[PDB]
């Protein structure tokens, strides 16, 4: 079995969260049916009615120090903006990477990125990068250049 | 595995 986790889309900040349980649904005669969310790590009294269609979908994974030569320039990412008085993941775009040998911490790659909301850039390092879960493929295709 | 803790407004 593989498992399927979610992330939703809040209304109040545009950012996204993982989200913990599906609460309960709703329809309307005009479409796009919509879900009660209880995120991650929030509790009851951040509970949102969310557009399944729009603001749900399968969950970003947080790279792995090898994982950055999936991050590519074009890419769609979900990114961490950290502010003072907030830190968030936001959708954003790779516009450029700045790749570098890697050492005894890891990746030291750094990304330009442009987050999709406020048309603001910032450069980060991978550690703040969250991958689209199709990703997935390009480094399955890496895997298949190895050595038998 | 794990994603930073988001802090809201
Ligand atoms: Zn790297």
């Amino acid at each position: 079995s593989v498992s399927v986790e979610f992330e939703a889309k809040s209304a109040r900040d545009g950012a996204w969260y993982d989200v913990a349980a599906f609460l309960s649904h709703r329809l309307f005669e005009s479409g796009d049916p919509e879900v009660r969310v209880r995120f991650s790590g929030f509790g009851a009294e951040e509970d949102e009615w969310i557009n399944v269609r729009k603001c749900v979908r399968q969950r970003s994974l947080p790279c792995e120090a090898t994982e950055c030569v999936a991050v590519l320039p074009g890419d769609l990412i979900l990114c961490f903006q950290e502010g003072k008085d907030q830190a968030l993941y936001y959708d954003a775009h790779v516009l450029d990477a700045q790749r570098r040998r890697h050492d005894v911490g890891g990746c030291r790659c750094r990304f330009l990125v442009r987050y999709d909301h406020d048309s603001s850039e910032e450069i980060v390092p991978l550690r703040k990068v969250c991958r689209r879960p199709e990703t997935d493929y390009r480094l399955q295709i890496l895997h298949a250049a190895r050595a038998a | 595995r794990t994603k930073q803790t988001a802090r809201k407004s």
